[PDB]
DNA sequence: CTGGAGGAGTTTTCGCCATGCTCAGACTGGCGAGTTCGCG
């Protein structure tokens, strides 16, 4: 699984409209926000789940394309399979001595799980199998402008469990965001890839997953969400040729001169891309 | 914060005008069982274009009584009305909710001033 | 007090730990406290069927104390221990005004099932600019009834309050943040106690 | 239960005259609006309720078309029916810890109830039958222009209780919208249908219900409401060939030549549809 | 060429509980006083 040979970085944009992009487990189910300024947030963990789902849907369990964090699975059982395949006994919270190097089981897992090969995992549980760091990383997403969530009240004409106190009604409430625009950042490193074999076809599949991510995620709460832009910076050698923060500065988002009042559609904003240094090439059509 | 005679927001001016008209009526017929505030307050704030042409008639009808007495208190109201209307251009046919809130604010600001020394 | 139903079974572990930690150490409170209390305030609807004939209050002593503490510690504001007639903060002023409106209504129509507190507490705090005009319009009908009473009961007093309070406002805001809603609740609580407290 | 084999998108239009399309329980009873721009809103659950009512009325409890009767029902008493039919004994809060029988109850529910088969539900109550996601989804409906509600006063000849007024005895209130036009979006997913068994005849029934939704919904406060247009986009393979937001843009609505200020009839607007990409079929005669 | 061993690295034995409800009202309260310009 020949590894890539360059450093990559990218930017992504996506929308939301009359929906809840990511609910907060604590504050009822309010959308996550920054209490100091009112800007919205989305945890990176949320996106990786969508990518995993898309890969599982499109490849349908093809060999060397399984996913490790599967719905309601038991992880320790999966670890034990590696020992069975490589045919050596496990030990409680310990790895085999290098006579049959643990690299055997490590490779056996990295070779046939896509998500482990891409993001890494923590696997030093009672049945120990080591650790991985993952050559792909991404940070929290934030909205360009503050958002104003609002709450909705609804009713149902049925009851669940022997509400004898009434046969009668019941009510609940839900929260939504009228409109919002978000930005995200990510990185890819070659040296880490060389330890796991992250290859080019994987990268193409990754681009496709990013582009088509949301089209399969409709639900009663998400409303309408879509992706809008994708810009990729590629370095010309194994180690970069410019600081990251300089590159991200080349992309600027501002409100259309004619728009006024609160934003309500992507047409209210304007996007512009600058000129990159000599050592990097900017490709955008994605 | 208090009455600002230079704001020039149309709902604000309408609110002031309503208060001065009510004051004039109260002066004209003491102890009336029913007052324009009870009869019209709901309608005027929503659709100014429909009722003000009626309120202004009774305004003159009331001022006629006062100006016909030795009670000289009675061109003050006419002067105020001239000042306030001087900034208006037309009557809106309909108004939004926030505009109605501003209307009420202007009314209350105006009313307080009338009762100062 | 913050449980879904007032029973210990529903207490969130995060708050359980965080409150105790902050109490011992003096650090900031957990950030989820304020929305937690606000949800309970905005969801509850007590009814006369309860044993106590007078209907239950939802803005209780404990909740107000909690909101005051949270605002003082995390947000670095200032709050009095009782009504202050010289505050001049828009949320505070609106909270004050709501109380006098309710007082006038409940005097005009004794024994009503559905007071304005039962129909407008949430939206008014959330979007003041959308509802207040109706409340003001109804206040006219409520007050006029008292005026025609042979005794005139109140009528002048309430209008004097409404005039003096309103004089410090300029416009109704379209939307408010959480802390603004907390200030609104505090203002409502203080004013309510100011009444009922001449004799 | 042979599932469909394509992806669908659709748009619906309808308007109201002198009525309240949907009241807000948390602000008196005014129509729902967007507080920042004055555009009206209608929750999807209302339309779902109307569709359920129409289906129940037209089919009348035929086999495999039970509507999961919602009016005054108790749900756990329905779940226990599935448990008993499969001959299982429900656990206090868990599905049977035996995979085969665990899905048998869920399959039984999905087979019998149409609305479960179409929209899904949550059944993890004291007696547990699982979860479902639902192939069909809809978003909030939004008006094309700001609306201006009117408030009207009413009187009455009598009193309900022991009031000592003693003739005229009471006064009331209403809110109505002189006129307005709304738009709705929706989606259908093939992979989920392959799980629940949503079939074609169900799709035909769904089209019929959408067309004839309001005919049976007359009421004192509703006024007059009706549907005007319906456009359907049918993709040519199991996974789409274009983003949805591009498709929704092919439909445009604007004032006719005789704008004449306030709009008071459907004749005051003009509707047009563009040309779809080669990979999508557009049919509008519905 | 073999030894003894000092030091580096790995394995074994150690001993092995607890914290406890509560509970209720007020009150009733009257603003102030005002003047318009003027030829060919």
């Amino acid at each position: 699984m020949t590894a890539i040979a360059n450093r990559y970085e990218f930017v992504l944009l996506f929308d939301v409209e009359n929906g809840n992009p990511n609910g907060d487990p604590d504050a009822g189910n309010m959308p996550r926000i920054d209490p100091e300024t009112g800007h919205g947030l989305v945890t990176d963990v949320c996106l990786k789940r969508k990518i995993r789902n898309h890969v599982a849907l499109t490849k349908e369990g093809a060999e060397r394309f399984n996913i490790y964090i599967q719905e309601k699975a038991i992880l320790n059982e999966t670890h034990e399979r590696a020992y069975t395949a490589c045919d050596l006994k496990p030990e409680p919270k310990k790895l085999p001595k290098k006579v049959e190097d643990a690299k055997r089981v490590t490779d056996w897992m990295c070779t046939n799980f896509y998500d482990i090969r891409t993001f890494g995992a923590v696997m030093t549980t009672e049945v120990n199998c080591g650790q991985v760091r993952g050559p792909v990383q991404m940070a929290f997403a934030r909205s360009v402008e503050p958002v104003v969530p609002q709450e909705v009240s609804i009713t149902r004409m049925a009851v669940t469990t022997k509400a004898e106190a009434e046969d009668n009604r019941t009510m609940g409430r839900k929260h939504i965001v009228p409109y919002g625009l978000y930005v995200a950042h990510g990185f890819i490193s070659a040296p880490l890839a060389e330890k796991t074999g992250f290859s080019d076809e994987d990268l193409t599949l990754f681009w496709d997953a990013l582009v088509n991510m949301f089209e399969h995620d409709r639900s009663a709460a998400r409303g309408l969400m879509s992706s809008r832009k994708l810009i990729v910076f590629k370095h010309q050698n194994r180690l970069g040729n410019a600081p990251a923060h300089k590159l991200f500065d080349l992309v600027k988002v501002s409100r259309a001169e004619g728009s006024s009042g609160p934003a309500r559609s992507f047409a209210d904003y304007a996007v512009t891309v600058g000129q990159a240094p000599e050592g990097v090439e900017v490709k955008e059509m994605l | 914060v208090s009455l600002d005679p230079a704001r020039t927001d149309r709902p604000y001016l309408l609110g002031r005008l309503f208060a001065v008209l009510e004051k004039a009526q109260e002066d004209a017929v003491p102890g009336a069982n029913a007052t324009i505030k009870d009869r019209y307050l709901a309608s005027a704030s929503a659709n100014p274009g429909q009722v003000f042409h009626m309120l202004l008639k009774n305004a003159s009808n009331h001022t006629a009584k006062l100006r016909k007495d030795p009670e000289r208190k009675a061109i003050h109201y006419e002067i105020m009305m001239q000042e306030i209307i001087d900034n208006i251009s037309d009557f809106p046919v309909t108004m939004s909710s926030d505009e109605q809130g501003l209307f009420m604010i202007g009314y209350y600001h105006q009313r307080k001033a009338l009762f100062t020394k | 007090q913050t449980a879904v139903l007032n029973k210990t079974e529903n207490i969130s572990p995060v708050l359980a730990g965080g409150l105790f930690r902050a109490m011992l150490t003096g650090g900031p409170y957990p950030q989820s406290l304020l929305p937690a209390v606000l949800g309970r305030i905005r969801a509850e609807h007590a009814r006369p069927e309860d044993k106590s004939r007078y209907r239950l209050e939802v803005v209780t002593y404990y909740r107000a104390a909690l909101i005051k503490a949270y605002l003082i510690r995390n947000r670095k504001l200032e709050v009095p221990v009782s009504l202050d007639p010289a505050r001049t903060d828009r949320p505070y002023l609106l909270g004050r005004l709501f109380a006098v409106l309710e007082k006038a209504q409940e005097d005009a129509v004794p024994g009503a099932n559905a007071t304005i507190k039962d129909r407008y507490l949430a939206s008014a705090s959330a979007n003041p600019g959308q509802v207040f005009h109706m409340l003001l319009k109804n206040a006219s009908n409520h007050t006029a009834k008292l005026r025609k009473d042979p005794e005139r009961k109140s009528a002048i007093h309430y209008e004097i309050m409404m005039q003096e309070i309103i004089d410090n406002i300029s416009d109704f805001p379209v939307t408010m943040s959480s802390d603004e809603q907390g200030l609104f609740m505090i203002g409502y609580y203080h004013q309510r106690k100011a009444l009922f407290t001449k004799k």
